[PDB]
């Protein structure tokens, strides 16, 4: 079973008719442990033309976030430390111009209390949370690691503009390299998962009935079965 | 010269066409009437400069002899034009009562951009007679002229009950044309009437079709 | 050019004018700072680009294999041994001349005529 | 007119809808406060030669010389035009079509540097020069048209024909050097709202 | 130099193996898969 | 003939050559309405074209009236030119939502190639006839031009069905 | 070289059945240490503390789609680890890709 890869930068142009110009995305799940499948969606309305902001998707957030805010959410709230993130040449004013009226757009937020908060003291102890097991899952969920995917948030932006501005082409979506195989092997696991983990709250049940063996193991032998005989994997 | 001796060249044309309509209709004009060339159109309703009067402009006519024989209650026309561009309901008065005592029948505003729409709402105020409204920049060149546009022709209620009669039709399975039709304006069409079209047939020569305005 | 922001509260430098004295000022709208202006340059638009079409080149640009080769001669070292290209900007009204670099100077030569 | 090569492109050039955006090579806005001299060197003279028979903001622009070639235009023309869009509140300036460098100086009569940013674009995507718009490419063509000679047989007469790449009738009928008794857009769509229901058909 | 007959041919750093390994089953019992149309194959 | 043919497609290549000279120093103008990428494209396809249409007229008059796939083409029963050129010619260049073989790979058709080769055995052009036996790049670019075509086959079929359906009804 | 060009079934779904060449293969998981202690031990410098004016050319490095800081001088880095892998104590199935053009 042949599927689009995970974990690498691309970006999609987004036709005339639509508030948005163009996007980038990147796939994200954990190489060994669970397998996340919640994608990073850094969208940029304001087609190439419109008097253009540039918003991104979070998980469970309503709306979409100015990526402003989300430098001075990290730990960065001054420029030209931002900057150093984002380009790696003082002397773009090109690439440079573009982000000046984004700027404006968060310059209403000027700390990180505020920015963890607007996010709808309980939502900025639970904004962490979003931080350390929702923002960009792969890589690590450790903690004192938040300087390196600021890096990363600034080389994607930048990936992105760099075709924005005609300097690159679009990602080829057929591009195979691009494009893994989930052979036997890795298929018996995001299935596996999906049961142990009606396994586990199972397991569960049966010490949510002893007012104080048992463990039938066939629901792990004809799940199996079912799909392989069929084919239909969940479940 | 300046790019406002193309602004009469252009009123003219969209002029002319209003004839060529008032000819076709059923009216009164002489091919000379007809034939105001721009140069002798020019000298006639401008000022000093190159500025247009329209309130200079506006006219009347009559039905010919022919047309009281088919269409026997068709009444007179009148055409209006206004320097205004932008008309109200006050200068509406000066058309709403200037008819409803002169006794005609047909009143022909000719807009330049637009009619209010607290304006307006005085048009069916006069009945019997009716009213209508065309914009100028859509008058400019006559539709019927072109190629595609085959010579329609109206049908007196006698003509019309026999058309129906002699093909055993009930009007609804008669081939429609929507009333705010730019050709179905023209000849100023009205809920109920037929039109004859007599278009080229690459089969037998010539095809006989017929359309009402619903 | 390489422009600047300002300590402080480090922050993007917008411009002002020095009233009484008729010349250009910079500022910022967090505090207070201020610092005159380095150019009288603020924003450039550029419809027909021609800026990227150099695109990075550094010195190992040599060893990529997938690089086609000519033997023309720089301006300098007078060598033989070139490789080359076409402008990087993708834009669907750029032109198709070839510009060369050689290994033994960097310069920009073309082959047009 | 059949034949008449110059003429065809005479009409062609008066109806294919050019904008600034499509001749403007780049657009800069530099600070000079002093209405009696410019602080670039190639920009002297033209002060200068501005004092014999306002806002401190100017304005630059860098046109394409190749595309003012090809759709053929001239500095008193294209700011002729301009200075009518806006009329008493725009200053504006201009080198000649001569000169080795084009360039275009000019000045307007809370936060300004806002607002002379917001007239970038209505200034670069509301400003037409010539043509009816929505009507970009037009290329001619001679067709293939017999044709009944005066001497009755039926002959080879081929005249020239132009077709666009976009679509506007109400306006390319009125328009000088048709015959709009003839003229025709493949949009069906429009022709039935416009010339009545019945060439719709025959489209 | 070569033979008006034969098929007319036209800083390396890889070669292929051998070009036929490109197949897979299906194809790679068709003899002389570059002689038909392909679409055929 | 064979030999007649090799040289009307090596002159051919060099006539590409000249014009990739000649555009390789913007010696070349638009084709008006048409971009200069676009223009390029507009002269190799013209080229390619109509040398592998003479390439095989000069063999289809080199074929005698007793010849069989003459015959039967002839007589009006199956192929035409066309066919016969592909399998004793050149077979053409392939081509893919009307433009030579893109660049999937950055810069390049196959990595087989020095990017930025604009030439013909890169853009898709099978020199050879199916009689000599196509060389392996030609060999694939051929499919994918023929894998679009089955790919309509198998939608074209229905949806024209589909678009017929709607005309009954 | 990874899938046959002919074998597909016809209609329906039509090249989103591909089957497999003879030569290809498909990775297993090999381990990324023995390569991240390989380069942080070989002149990379962590991104932690990086200065884009002051390290101009800095040639950066990512590992399976994360960026593990960046690396002077690769060329010789490179040719090292590849000379490894083909003695065989750094798994044969890793790739290693460098993007000279940017
Ligand atoms: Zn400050
Ligand atoms: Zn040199």
């Amino acid at each position: 079973q042949e599927r689009s890869a995970a974990n690498i930068v691309q970006v999609f142009k987004k036709a005339a008719p639509s508030p948005i110009s163009h996007v980038a995305e990147i796939r994200s799940a954990l190489e060994k442990g669970s397998r996340l499948i919640s994608t990073m969606q850094i969208k940029l309305y304001g087609r190439e033309d419109k008097g253009r902001t540039i918003k991104a998707t979070l998980p469970y957030v309503k709306q979409d976030i100015p990526i402003v805010i989300v430098f001075r959410a990290l730990g960065v709230v001054p420029d030209g430390e931002i900057l150093q993130h984002i380009c790696y040449d003082e002397n773009d004013w090109q690439m440079l111009e573009m982000l000046k009226p984004c700027i404006e757009e968060g310059f209403v937020i000027q700390d990180k209390e505020v920015a963890l908060d607007f996010i709808g003291e309980k939502r900025i102890q639970y904004a962490k949370d979003i931080l350390q097991k929702e923002l960009l899952p792969h890589i690590t969920q450790e903690e004192g690691f938040e300087t390196r995917k600021t890096f990363f948030l600034g080389y994607m932006v930048n990936r992105l503009l760099l075709c924005a501005l005609e300097r690159k082409d679009q990602d080829d979506r057929d591009h195979f390299g691009k494009k893994r195989l989930d052979l036997a092997g890795p298929l018996l696991a995001n299935l596996f998962r999906i049961l142990f983990r009606k396994l586990t709250r199972e397991i569960y049940r049966y010490m949510q009935r002893c007012i104080e063996l048992a463990v039938k193991s066939t629901t792990i032998t004809s799940g199996l079965k079912y799909s392989l005989a069929t084919g239909n994997w969940g479940e | 010269m300046e790019d406002n001796n193309r602004i009469i060249s252009r009123l003219w044309r969209s002029f002319r066409t209003v004839k060529e309509m008032a000819a076709d209709r059923g009216y009164f004009i002489s091919q000379e009437e007809m034939d105001q060339s721009l140069e002798e159109f020019r000298s006639k309703i401008c000022d000093s400069m190159g500025n247009p009067q329209r309130k200079l402009m506006s006219f009347l006519a009559n039905p010919t002899p022919e047309a009281l024989e088919k269409y026997s209650d068709l009444g007179t026309l009148w055409v209006e034009f206004c320097d205004e561009p932008s008309v109200g309901i006050k200068t509406m008065r000066n058309f709403c009562l200037r008819i409803q005592e002169k006794n005609f029948s047909t009143g022909i505003f000719i807009y330049q951009n637009n009619i209010t729409p607290s304006a307006n709402k005085m048009i069916p105020t006069v009945s019997p007679a009716i009213i209508e409204t065309f914009q100028e920049s859509d008058l400019v060149v006559n539709i019927t002229h072109h190629e595609l546009v085959p010579k329609h022709i109206r049908l007196s209620d006698g003509e019309k009950s026999q058309l129906l009669q002699r093909y055993k039709l009930k009007e609804s399975q008669l081939p429609r044309i929507q009333r705010e039709d730019p050709v179905a304006r023209y000849l100023g069409l009205k809920r109920g009437q037929v039109v004859k079209i007599i278009r080229r047939s690459e089969t037998s020569g010539r095809y006989a079709s017929y359309r009402i305005c619903l | 050019a390489s422009f600047r922001f300002c300590l402080e509260c480090n922050n993007m430098l917008y411009p002002k004018e020095d009233k009484e004295n008729q010349r250009l000022l910079y500022s910022c709208r967090n505090c207070d700072y201020t610092e005159l202006a380095e150019d009288p340059k603020v924003y450039r638009h550029e419809l027909i680009t021609n800026i990227g079409e150099t695109a990075g080149i550094v010195d190992d640009i040599g060893q990529d294999p997938t690089l086609p080769r000519s033997d023309k001669e720089c301006p300098e070292c007078h060598s033989r041994d070139c490789v080359f290209f076409q402008s990087q900007q993708r834009r669907k009204d750029t032109n198709m001349t070839l510009f060369y670099v050689c290994l033994n100077c960097k310069k920009t030569f073309r082959d047009e005529s | 007119i059949a034949l008449d090569i110059e003429k065809a492109k005479v009409i062609q050039s008066s109806i294919e809808y050019t904008t600034l955006k499509n001749v403007t090579s780049a657009t800069e806005i530099y600070y000079d406060p002093d209405p009696t001299s410019t602080v670039i060197e190639e920009d002297f003279d033209t002060v200068e030669a501005y004092f014999s028979i306002q806002s401190p903001w100017l304005l630059r622009l860098e046109l394409d010389r190749a595309r003012m070639l090809d759709k053929q235009l001239t500095m008193n023309q294209v700011a002729d035009k301009i200075s009518e869009v806006f009329s008493d509140d725009l200053f504006v300036m201009w080198s000649e079509d001569n000169a080795d460098k084009l360039i275009i100086r000019c000045r307007v009569i809370a936060e300004e540097d806002q607002m002379l940013k917001r007239i970038e674009a209505h200034m670069l995507d509301l400003i037409a020069l010539r043509g009816i718009p929505g009507i970009s490419k037009v290329y001619m063509v001679k067709h293939k048209v017999s044709v009944p000679d005066e001497s009755g047989e039926y002959k080879n007469e081929e005249l020239w024909a132009l077709e666009t790449d976009g679509i506007n009738l109400a306006e390319v009928m009125a328009v000088p050097g048709v015959d709009s008794s003839r003229t025709y857009s493949n949009s069906f769509v429009e022709i039935l709202s416009v010339l009545g229901i019945e060439a719709t058909r025959s489209s | 130099l070569n033979d008006t007959a034969k098929r007319i041919k036209p800083t390396f750093t890889h070669c292929e193996i051998h070009p036929s390994m490109i197949l897979g089953v299906a194809a790679s019992i068709i003899p002389f898969p570059d002689h038909n149309q392909s679409p055929r194959n | 003939t064979m030999k007649e043919i090799t040289h009307a497609i090596s002159s051919a290549k060099e006539q590409v050559q000249e014009i990739i000279y000649k555009a390789q120093h913007n010696e070349l103008e638009l084709k008006p309405g048409m971009t200069l990428r676009e223009s390029f494209e507009g002269e190799v396809s013209r080229t390619l074209n109509d040398a592998r249409d003479s390439a095989g007229r000069s063999a289809e008059m080199n074929l005698k009236d007793l010849n069989n796939v003459k015959q039967m083409v002839s007589a009006g029963s199956k192929g035409s030119f066309i066919n016969i050129a592909q399998m004793s010619a050149c077979v053409g260049q392939q081509m893919v939502e009307g433009k030579r073989i893109a660049f999937g790979f950055a810069d390049r058709s196959l990595p087989h190639f020095t990017k930025d080769d604009f030439s013909p055995e890169s853009k898709g052009f099978v020199e050879n006839s199916y009689l000599r036996g196509l060389t392996p790049q030609e060999f694939f670019f051929h499919a994918m031009a023929g894998r679009e075509g089955l790919i309509d086959t198998a939608v074209k079929t229905a949806e024209t069905g589909y678009i017929q359906r709607r005309l009954v009804k | 070289g990874l899938v046959c060009p002919a074998e597909t079934p016809e209609g329906q779904a039509c090249g989103l059945v591909k089957n497999l060449s003879l030569l290809s293969g498909i990775s297993i998981g090999s381990p990324s240490e023995p390569i991240i202690n390989f380069l942080e031990e070989w002149g990379m410098e962590p991104l932690e503390d990086y200065d884009p004016a002051q390290h101009t050319k800095s040639t950066r490095i990512f590992v399976n789609g994360v960026w593990t800081g960046i690396h002077r001088d690769p060329s010789m880095l490179v040719s090292t680890m590849r000379d490894l892998r083909r003695s065989g104590a750094i798994s044969p199935e890793v790739s290693i890709i460098r993007d000279i053009r940017e």
